[PDB]
Order: structure tokens, then sequence, then C-alpha cells
């Protein structure tokens, strides 16, 4: 069984930082692409970040509108996927979603049970 | 980005009533592979976006039949027959052919008397 479950999410000042955690298993998580996604209350679901696994460099992708702010990272041992938000905005509001590729569908098939992000 | 678009937003039908939402894509969703990645989810209140069908018309783990997928290219649409209590939510389509992947602004389907 794939289990993804999100953690860290909160009421929080703009300005402010948030850091948000995945817990995982149920796949081969060294070879995953894992993904935050959020459904913002301004733009629905929107994909926020990627990071590759150890194989591609776990290099790290973004949306333009966090691109600076947010950092994405991973613990391939914990089978864990972060994100720290920054100088979070009221934009950033929303449920956030961890993610990603594994199992039989190379696409986001099963997400967590979200965490909400409240900026005041 | 790859634009998503549902219509309608809001689908008020009667139980037992066929309903039927159309996604359109900005961009043809064929892949160089050849395959079609257009995506639908079924979202319940307080809960995560569930995938229901995959790559167009695949019924996903647990899904009834009531549920039919279809379309090509930049035209696609989602067929509930035979509405129930349980298919109330909202759906989304989505795409997973071109990064990165897009969601279409969700359907609400609902009962009206």
């Amino acid at each position: 069984e794939v289990k993804l479950e999100e953690s860290g999410g909160g009421l929080v000042q703009p300005g402010g930082s948030m850091k948000l955690s995945c817990a995982t298993s149920g796949f081969t998580f060294s070879d995953a692409w894992m993904d935050w996604v959020r459904q913002s209350p301004e733009k629905g679901l929107e994909w926020v970040a990627e990071i590759r696994n150890k194989a591609n460099n776990h290099a790290t992708y973004y949306a333009e509108s966090v691109k600076g702010r947010f950092t994405i990272s991973r613990d391939d041992s914990k089978r864990r996927v972060y994100l720290q938000m920054n100088t979070l905005r009221a934009e950033d509001t929303g449920i956030y979603y961890c993610t990603g590729i594994y199992y039989h569908y190379p696409w986001f098939a099963y997400w967590g049970q979200g965490t909400l992000v409240t900026v005041s | 980005d790859v634009v998503m678009t549902q219509t309608p937003l809001s689908l008020p039908v009667s139980l037992g009533n066929q309903a039927s939402i159309s996604c359109r894509s900005s961009q043809s969703l064929v892949h160089s592979n050849g395959n079609t990645y257009l995506h639908w989810y079924l979202q319940k209140p307080g809960q995560s976006p569930k995938l229901l069908i995959y790559k167009v018309s695949n019924r996903f783990s647990g899904v009834p039949d009531r549920f039919s997928g279809s379309g090509s290219g930049t035209d696609f649409t989602l067929k509930i027959s035979r509405v129930e209590a349980e298919d109330l939510g909202v759906y989304f389509c989505s795409q997973s052919t071109h990064v990165p992947f897009t969601f279409g602004s969700g359907t609400k389907l609902e009962i009206k008397r």
C-alpha cells in the first residue's frame, strides 16, 4: 500500500516561515521524483515543487511564484520529503499535498491527506 | 503551462440522471509515446483528490463502470451515468503529458430538486 502523510501546516504571519514534512511508505523511494502540490483558494490545484531522485542529482524545480522562497528537500533513508517555506505571502494560503512519481503510474496518482497552511 | 478548463463549474442534477463534464486543454495532450495523459480526480469535502479515471478512459482501483471517460487531443469528457449520492463531490481533470502537470478548476456535482 502506497502511503503518504503531510505534517507541519498551520497559522503563520505574512513574512513568516513554516516547514512541511511528508512521511511515505509502500513504494521505492530511492527512484521516486517527489512533489508538493497545493490547493490555493486563489488558483485552485497547482504544482509547487519537484525534487528528482539521487541519480538525477536530487535536482529541484519550483513554480515561478515560490521560486526563491521555498526549498524542497528529501531524506532517502527516512523516505521523507520536505517543503521549507520562507517569506510567506497571502497567496501561499492553501492545502498542501505531497505526492510524486512511483508505483505503476508516472503521474500524481497517490496524494497525502493534505495539511492546511493559513497566512493571516 | 497547459491551461485546463472545465464546463461547468457547478453541475446540478437529479439522482439517477446522467451527468457529463467537459474538460479542454490549451495544448494537445498526446505525448511523444503516442499515449494521452488526461486524468480525472474526485474530491469530497475536507479530503484529498482521489484518482478516478486515468489516461482518458481507464478506471482506477474500485471505480464503478458508471464512470466513463472519453475524448482526445484537446477535448475530453467524463460521463457519470445514473448519478448516486456517493458520486457527489468536485471533479477535476488534469494533464501529465507536459511539465508542469496542471489541473482544471473543478466541477461540483450536486443534486437539485
